[PDB]
């Protein structure tokens, strides 16, 4: 298997952000990618074993770091902009035909660190209309207002997590497309049958991960440090 | 032109290792022959040999590893094919390219090593030099006839640096009015070289 | 054992204790190039080659890891046993004829060498002399010692007696081969 | 450098999506490709080597044509939960690998029973917050943003009631001017006529 940690992380410009990588395959090589639109998957440096490492395609401002046949670290010594980002590990044998890769990790460096907003969380109820027409009820969820786009939503039904009747947006949309820094929202539907919105006995929660600043971080401003949290919004049936 | 190269096998689970991979051309790529050997300590444990078709263990150190090797399909498939990826794709491209077409001629230089007297005996040294590749033929000649009693060559001497040097010295007396020519012929030169010295 | 022409891709070496490593392509018994393993690029004996053929060094980076990988299994997998000390030898000889005043080279052949660890250097009159020395890298025989050569420009007088220092593990004393 | 195209596709479903790549260096030799589902990492999927044209896995083909340097996965009976994205990489010597930018692949459901309707949504906390729901269409309808800010409209997006025999397409929009109504929300985009507007 191959682990990544942090799986998301916000850190502040001129910051130090190590990613680390470990690996339960035996495999003697191991390498670290970046995913970008419009630049697909760029390999920033790899290395064949403990106390090695090499330069891949864009290897300006990372450090790489093999202590061990198991982990290998990135080192990102000041963190600009530039490197937000979705990082990469993989591993594999020597000469191997096929990578293992890890899952990902969601990196934001920021200017400011103020952009950061948590979502606010709403659940939309069915209109009558679409239940006396379709005999189905359809549910809509909306994240908003938060930044950066991390965010993790899915649907419980009477406290069981659901996947059948749900859809999200692929990816969220920025409410002012202007900035750079613009906040984001996300939506999400869940339908059911009018039989089983008119119960109720059942409720409908819409949940959302929210990724933001750590627990121990700086923050000198009015509104509430906006941490990792779930926030979730909630209806009952009728 | 780019050179592939033979891929180290990984073993499974002062002291000196060697790996290498080898390729035997014989009439250009007509017959290829590829061999790689996997020493430990001046001893070598196994080997891939394409006429066999498979890793073998030469000692007992080497039974794992062949044994293993010859298991996995997506290895032993990538050994096999080195004969095709790395021998006869470098001779046809790399080497036909370089050392294959390297030509480079002999200086050939008379000497005699010891003060001239008539009617006594010298000894004359032809040095050839500088030359590739090592084919050479070195003849000695007093006035036409091939001189072979008291002519002796040093081995071909290999300098090191993709040139050659081999030195041949001839005993005998100068009478006046004798014409010794060094006759020497290579691949790089178009009609073969006499140089002379006149007694 | 037998053909026309013999070329040897890949060969890799590696020693412990010390982690020392040489990746080398021969061809007819001459060293088409070797990688540096710090620099990381492939440095071509012959200029000339290197802008007509390529080889990208990490080949011989990949290799070598494997090599100290496996070079660290079978220590243990034979209990440790170490390598025998081997006596190596020297041929000191010019590279063109000797012609006094004029420039030219001096080779020194060493052979025999194992394990490939050796300080070899050249005297003048018993004075240190480093005027434009090149050292090979190891070359490969058939029972897996090595030879290597050395290479000194001098010009050529009579006031000069030149030796060839080779230091080695299996030698007690620092063997000089005069010329 | 290892170049595909689209950067995005859109297929029916049963169709067969056929995604293109191509290759500067012609010393490259292997090609896998690599399939990345939303919220995972990429994943080996199907692959060729250079010697040969053609390597069929199940629904899934690469066609390889050496000589034009290009190359192509071919899905046949493409299904909703192949969408993803594929990338197609290259590697020379087993040397490390060289990914393209990637293709975006989606698989849109074909639609039995189109009964496109647009509904409106009061909030479950707040009544005083509203959003409208574009539900129901034929995949074929495209759903344009809107055409001004403070109006924000998604992208179409599938819901599988899969306890029923039941597939469907939606899109939502919301604003908050107390000027917006339902009825001219998706004026923006294409619409059926036969389109349901309710209340």
């Amino acid at each position: 298997a191959v682990t990544q940690s942090p799986r998301n992380k916000v850190a502040v410009t001129g910051g130090k952000v190590t990613l680390s990588c470990n690996q339960t395959n035996n495999h003697n090589n191991m390498y670290w990618y970046r995913q970008d639109t419009g630049h697909g998957l760029r390999l920033i440096h790899y290395s064949y074993g403990a106390g090695s490492t090499e330069k891949g395609d864009i290897p300006d401002g990372y450090k790489a770091s093999r202590p061990s046949q198991e982990n290998f670290s990135l080192i990102l010594e000041l963190a600009t902009p530039s490197q937000t980002s979705v990082y990469f590990c993989a591993s594999g044998d020597f000469w191997g035909d096929t990578l293992y890769f890890g899952a990902g990790t969601r990196l934001s460096v920021l200017e400011d660190l103020k952009n950061v907003f948590p979502p606010e969380v709403a659940v939309f109820e069915p209109s009558e209309a679409e239940i006396s027409h379709t005999q189905k009820a359809t549910l809509v969820c909306l994240a908003t207002g938060f930044y950066p786009d991390h965010v993790e939503l899915s649907w419980w039904v009477n406290g069981k997590e659901v996947h059948s009747g749900v859809c999200t947006d692929p990816q969220p949309l920025k409410e002012q497309p202007a900035l750079n820094d613009s906040r984001y929202a996300l939506s999400s539907r869940l339908r059911v049958s009018a039989t089983f919105w008119q119960n109720p006995r059942n409720h409908f929660r819409c949940q959302v991960q929210f990724y933001g600043l750590s627990e121990n971080d700086e923050w000198t401003q009015d509104r509430a440090k906006p941490v990792t949290q779930i926030v979730s919004a909630e209806a009952w049936g009728r | 032109f780019e050179a592939q190269k033979a891929k180290a096998n990984k073993a499974v689970d002062h002291f000196v290792y060697q790996f290498m991979g080898e390729c035997y051309f014989t009439n250009g790529t007509q017959r290829i022959r590829y061999v790689t050997r996997y020493i430990y300590n001046r001893e070598e444990y196994v080997r891939y040999d394409s006429d066999v078709g498979e890793h073998r263990a030469v000692t007992e150190l080497g039974r794992p590893d062949a044994e293993y090797w010859n298991s996995q399909p997506e290895i032993l498939e990538r050994t096999r094919a080195e004969l095709d990826t790395v021998c006869r794709h470098n001779y046809e491209g790399p080497e036909t390219h370089t050392s294959l077409r390297r030509l480079e001629q002999p200086n050939v230089v008379i000497s005699l090593s010891r003060t001239e007297a008539l009617n006594h005996h010298n000894t004359l040294v032809c040095s050839v030099t500088d030359f590739y590749p090592a084919k050479i033929k070195v003849r000695w000649f007093r006035n036409g006839q091939e001189e072979t009693v008291g002519v002796s060559s040093t081995q071909l001497i290999r300098n090191g640096d993709w040139t050659f040097q081999v030195l041949v010295m001839l005993e005998m007396t100068p009478r006046r009015g004798e014409v010794y020519t060094c006759h020497v012929e290579h691949p790089s030169l178009k009609s073969p070289i006499t140089v002379e010295w006149r007694a | 054992i037998e053909a026309d022409h013999v070329g040897t891709y890949g060969i890799s070496v590696y020693q412990s204790p010390g982690d020392i490593g040489q990746y080398t392509f021969e061809f007819d018994g001459d060293e088409l190039f070797y990688v540096d393993l710090d620099k990381k690029e492939t440095v071509w004996m012959l200029p000339e080659f290197g802008q007509l053929a390529s080889f990208d060094p990490q080949g011989g980076l990949q290799n070598i890891a494997v090599v100290k990988h496996n070079l660290g299994v079978l220590t243990k997998r034979s209990n440790s046993t170490p390598a025998t000390n081997e006596a190596p030898q020297a041929t000191v000889f010019p590279k063109s004829p000797v012609l006094l005043g004029q420039p030219n080279t001096l080779i020194c052949f060493v052979d025999n060498i194992f394990p490939p660890v050796i300080n070899i250097t050249w005297l003048r009159n018993s004075k240190s002399v480093a005027d434009g020395v090149y050292e090979t890298s190891f070359f490969v025989n058939r029972d897996y010692s090595f030879h290597k050569l050395s290479y000194l420009t001098f010009i050529p007088s009579d006031d000069d007696i030149y030796d060839c220092k080779v230091e080695h593990w299996g030698l007690e004393e620092p063997v000089l081969k005069h010329w | 450098q290892v170049r595909q195209s689209p950067q995005s596709l859109t297929v029916w479903e049963g169709e067969t999506a056929i995604l293109n790549c191509s290759y500067e260096n012609s010393a490259f030799d292997a090609f896998p490709w690599y399939q990345q589902f939303p919220g995972e990492g990429p994943a080996l999927l199907i692959a060729i080597r250079s010697v040969s044209d053609k390597k069929e896995d199940g629904r899934f083909t690469i066609f390889f044509n050496k000589r034009e340097k290009k190359l192509s996965l071919h899905i046949t009976d493409s299904q909703p939960g192949d969408s993803a994205t594929y990338f197609c990489a290259a590697s020379k010597g087993a040397d490390r690998l060289t990914f393209g930018k990637g293709t975006q692949l989606i698989i849109q459901p074909y639609i039995q029973n189109p009964d496109p309707a647009v509904y409106q949504l009061r909030d479950s906390k707040s009544s005083d917050k509203s959003v409208c729901l574009f539900t129901d269409f034929d995949s074929q309808t495209n759903v344009s943003q809107s055409k001004d800010s403070d109006v924000y409209i998604t992208d179409k997006c599938v819901l599988d009631m899969r306890s029923m025999d039941f597939k469907s397409n939606s899109a939502v929009a919301w604003s908050n001017k107390s000027d917006f109504a339902c009825a001219n929300a998706f004026n923006n985009s294409i619409i059926p006529e036969d389109t349901f507007f309710p209340s």
